[PDB]
């Protein structure tokens, strides 16, 4: 997209400070959930000032790579969307319950996704997307063989490609593995988001089919959590010791989060650092603590 | 499972239809919307979950359409829900 200018930037942080004023009144009572949203925004504002720094020597050769571009362009958006978020909600700011709160609290995910991509892409302000080490071989190689050295893609082109190896039935699919894999909502895969996925959806031979199972047809899944959240969820089915869910982290990307009920009547997590994800819930399933997904009683078959 | 799915303006052509939001949240939802017993695959579009409303235009005056929605969450498709309308 377009080239990158030092004045749009001074704009941005403009922008990013007014939202911290809009979020920082009292009334809002914002929780760090995190997605903390105050948070992430003076972080982001940080590491920014830090490429900077680092390329004091060539700004003009920093606005010409592709990645810079595409994050700006995306921050800007989402902060001028955060802006006129609290235009259009008014008052109905002051509850969380309301649709603008929820709509608030969306785009922290967002912001918190993109800060963290940020800083997979950029270590020390420095550009290593091109030298980025996908964990996967299997998916490493893919991406190695059917782009490259690209750091970020526009999602037309993944499509395409990852279809080949694992097709897409259809438009309502596709939709859905777009939601996943782009984390940033901003029609651009990267290497960071794709790596993430990869690393969540093991083995890459069946990667496709390993996110129909794990995520589109399956109750326990619960997307992004957090812990007051996920309790909050299964208060409900307490008394029912097994009842089970598993979900993401945001503070933890790519890594995943196990949540069960014990007879105590406590609630108790696991995550799966060893064996992946279904693996580790069949090995539950015959232990005897991933029972009911989301407190029911019926179990997919893995 | 959107909740409640209902059209609320309606003209021989484009219809609002307005659900409630869920409890839960909903990063974007997906419309399809088809011709009642039509083999001709159905239209689709998509819509941030910020919304609890759309329009669709271009309908033929004088049929009855099947209008599916979902929810959608991170990799997740909440169950559909589906009303019939005679324009």
């Amino acid at each position: 997209p377009g080239t990158v200018d030092k004045k749009m930037v001074e704009k941005c942080w403009k922008l990013m400070d007014k939202v911290v004023r809009l979020c920082q009144n009292p009334k809002l009572a914002l929780k760090n959930s995190p997605p903390y949203i105050l948070d992430l925004l003076p972080d982001t504002y940080q590491h920014l000032r830090t490429i900077l720094s680092r390329y004091e020597g060539k700004m003009e050769t920093l606005g010409e790579n592709e990645y810079f571009r595409v994050f700006m362009e995306n921050l800007m958006k989402k902060t001028k969307q955060t802006i006129s978020l609290f235009k259009e909600g008014k008052e109905r700011m002051y509850e969380e319950n309301s649709q603008p709160r929820r709509n608030l609290t969306k785009l922290s995910l967002i912001f918190s996704h993109m800060l963290a991509e940020l800083k997979g892409i950029f270590p020390s302000g420095l550009f290593q997307g091109d030298t980025f080490r996908i964990t996967k071989a299997d998916a490493a190689e893919f991406w190695r063989k059917a782009f490259g050295e690209k750091t970020i893609v526009p999602w037309k082109s993944f499509r395409q490609a990852l279809h080949e190896v694992h097709p897409i039935s259809s438009g309502l699919e596709a939709m859905a593995l777009k939601s996943t894999i782009d984390l940033t909502c901003n029609d651009y895969i990267s290497v960071f988001e794709f790596d993430i996925f990869t690393r969540l959806f093991q083995p890459w031979s069946s990667l496709l089919r390993n996110w129909n199972s794990l995520a589109v047809t399956h109750p326990g899944y619960m997307a992004f959590l957090t812990y007051d959240e996920v309790k909050a969820r299964l208060q409900k089915f307490i008394h029912k010791p097994g009842s089970y869910i598993f979900r993401l982290s945001c503070t933890r990307l790519g890594q995943w989060a196990i949540e069960y009920v014990t007879a105590d009547g406590n609630i108790l997590q696991t995550i799966p650092h060893n064996k992946p994800l279904f693996q580790a819930l069949i090995d539950g399933f015959r232990e005897g603590f991933y029972l009911f997904p989301d407190g029911r009683n019926q179990n997919p078959d893995l | 499972v959107p909740t409640k799915l209902e059209v609320v303006a309606a003209t021989p052509t484009s219809l609002l239809i307005s659900w409630d939001a869920p409890a839960v949240t909903v990063f974007y939802y997906y419309i399809t919307y088809g011709e009642t017993g039509g083999n001709s695959p159905v239209q689709e579009f998509t819509v941030p979950g910020s919304k609890s409303t759309a329009t669709i235009s271009g309908l033929k005056p004088g049929v009855d359409y099947t209008i599916t929605v979902y929810a959608m969450y991170y990799g997740k498709v909440y169950s559909p829900i589906s009303i019939n309308y005679r324009t």
